[PDB]
C-alpha cells in the first residue's frame, strides 16, 4: 500500500533512519506525482524532498530507490522552469548523468528522461547538462551493431532527450556537441519507427535553423536524401519536420538548395501543395518561396516540374497565410526569373488570382503583389506586348483595385499603384 | 515534439 499518501507520511517515510522505509515513502511520492490530475509538484517541492530523491539516486545498493526516486524527479522537472530549477539547484544533473552507466535499462531509462526534461527548459539548461558532460554517455546507450536490439520506448526515449539537446537558440547548441551528436542522429534517422523517424527528423529541423553554417555541418552528413525519402512519408508526424528541415536548408545558399533539388524534393511538392494539413501546405509554400529566390535554372527547375500551376491554384484558393507565402514565391520568380519564365507563370493563370488577392486587409501582401505585377509588367515590356497585359488586368477587374489603392495610407502602396496607373494604364 | 513530458 504505496497508494494516496499523505505528503506528511511521505516526508514521515523519508526522514526515517531505515533505507526501506524511505524506498516505500519515495515510491507513495512517484504515484502521488504520476497522477494525471494536478499531480501536487509544489507541494512535493515545499516538503523539502528534492534534496532527499537526488540524495537517492546515488544508491547502487537499492536499484529500486534509485529507479522511485528517478521517476519522482523527472515528473517534478516536467513542470514549469521554476519546478524544473528546483530539480537542477538539488544537485540532479551529476547524478541522473552517472545513472545513464547504470547496469539496469529502466534506470538507465529514466535518468535519459529526466535529463531530457532538464535540458527541455531551454538553452541555459541544455547547455549546463552538456556542461556536465551528459553526451558520451547518452551516446555510449546507442553505440551498437543494430539499433533493433534495444527496446523500442528505450531507444524512442533517448532520441528524444538528444532532440532536445539539439533544440533552442540564443544560442544555438555548442558547435562541438553538434558535431558529436550528429554521427548517432545521422544513424536514428534511418530506423523504422515512425517515432524515433519523427523526433530524429525534428532534431535535424533545429540544428539547420540557423545560419549557413550550421545548415552546412548538417548537409555534408549527406543527410538531404533522406529527408526527402521522409518528405514522402504516409504519416504526417513525419512529414511536418521533414519538410521543416528541407525548408530550413533552402533558406541557406544557392548550393544548399541545389542539393535539396538534386534529391528529387521538387517531385514531392505537388502533394504538398495540396496537402489536407494547413501548416504542411503552408510550410511548402514557404519552401517554394524560397527556391524561387534562387538561380534562373532553379526556378527553371521550378517550371519543370508542373510546379506554377500548383502555385497558381494556392494563390487562386487556401488558407490566407499560405496565400501570402505564395505570393512571395511569385514575387521572387519575377525578380530572378527570365522573360520566358515570367510569360510562362502569365500563361499559367496567375493574372486573376494574383489581382484577386489585391482586396486583402494585410498590407504586406499587396505591396509583394504590387511588386510582382512591375516585374511582369517590365518582361512585357522587354517582349513589347505591355497592352496586352494592361488589357488582362483590367478584364478580370485588377485595375479598379490598383486604382482604389491610390487612396492607400501606406506610402510605398499609393506610391507603387499611381506609377503602375501612370506608366501604363494612361 | 513536447519540451517536457511526465510520465504516467
Amino acid at each position: 500500500g504505496t497508494v494516496n499518501w499523505s505528503v506528511e507520511d511521505i516526508v514521515k517515510g523519508i526522514n526515517s533512519n531505515n533505507l526501506e522505509s524511505q524506498l516505500q515513502a519515495t515510491q507513495a511520492a512517484r504515484k502521488l506525482l504520476s497522477r494525471e490530475k494536478q499531480p501536487p509538484i509544489d507541494n512535493i517541492i515545499r516538503a523539502g524532498l528534492i534534496p532527499k530523491f537526488v540524495s537517492f539516486l546515488g544508491k547502487t545498493d537499492c536499484s529500486p530507490i534509485q529507479f522511485e526516486s528517478a521517476w519522482a524527479l523527472t515528473n517534478i522537472a516536467s513542470g514549469t522552469s521554476e519546478q524544473t530549477k528546483a530539480v537542477v539547484d538539488g544537485g540532479a544533473i551529476p547524478a541522473f548523468i552517472s545513472l545513464l552507466a547504470s547496469p539496469h535499462a529502466h534506470i538507465s531509462e529514466q535518468a535519459v528522461w529526466a535529463l531530457g526534461n532538464i535540458a527541455g527548459d531551454g538553452s541555459a539548461f541544455r547547455d549546463l547538462v552538456i556542461k556536465h558532460g551528459a553526451i558520451d554517455p547518452l551516446l555510449a546507450l546507442l553505440a551498437v551493431p543494430d539499433l533493433s536490439t534495444l527496446a523500442c520506448g528505450y531507444l524512442r526515449n533517448l532520441t528524444w532527450t538528444l532532440s532536445n539537446l539539439c533544440r533552442n537558440k540564443n544560442p544555438a547548441p555548442p558547435l562541438d556537441a553538434v558535431e558529436q551528436i550528429l554521427p548517432t542522429l545521422v544513424r536514428l534517422l534511418h530506423h523504422n519507427d515512425p517515432e524515433v523517424l519523427a523526433d530524429s527528423c525534428w532534431a535535424i529541423s533545429y540544428l539547420t535553423d540557423g545560419p549557413n553554417e550550421r545548415i552546412e555541418m548538417v548537409v555534408k552528413k549527406g543527410v538531404v536524401p533522406q529527408l526527402v525519402k521522409l518528405l514522402g512519408a504516409t504519416e504526417l508526424p513525419i512529414v511536418t519536420p521533414a519538410l521543416r528541415a528541407i525548408g530550413n536548408i533552402v533558406t541557406g545558399t544557392d548550393e544548399q538548395t541545389q542539393k535539396v533539388i538534386d534529391a528529387g524534393a521538387l517531385a514531392v511538392f505537388p502533394s504538398l501543395l495540396t496537402n489536407p494539413k494547413t501548416n504542411i501546405q503552408k510550410e511548402a509554400t514557404w519552401t517554394m518561396s524560397n527556391i524561387t529566390a534562387g538561380r534562373q535554372d532553379q526556378i527553371q527547375q521550378v517550371v519543370n516540374h508542373g510546379l506554377v500551376p500548383f502555385l497558381v491554384g494556392v494563390l487562386s484558393k487556401a488558407d490566407f497565410k499560405t496565400q501570402k507565402e505564395a505570393a512571395w514565391a511569385i514575387t521572387n520568380y519575377t525578380s530572378g526569373g527570365t522573360v520566358e519564365q515570367i510569360v510562362y507563370l502569365v500563361h499559367c493563370g496567375i493574372i486573376e488570382p494574383l489581382m484577386n488577392l489585391l482586396s486583402a486587409k494585410d498590407t504586406k501582401i499587396i505591396q509583394v503583389i504590387l511588386d510582382a505585377i512591375s516585374n511582369i509588367f517590365q518582361a512585357a515590356e522587354k517582349l513589347g506586348e505591355t497592352e496586352k497585359l494592361s488589357i488582362m488586368i483590367e478584364e478580370c477587374g485588377g485595375l479598379d483595385k490598383i486604382e482604389a489603392l491610390q487612396r492607400h495610407e501606406n506610402e510605398s502602396v499609393y506610391k507603387a499603384s499611381l506609377n503602375l496607373i501612370e506608366k501604363y494604364f494612361s | 515534439p513536447p519540451t517536457k513530458k511526465a510520465r504516467v
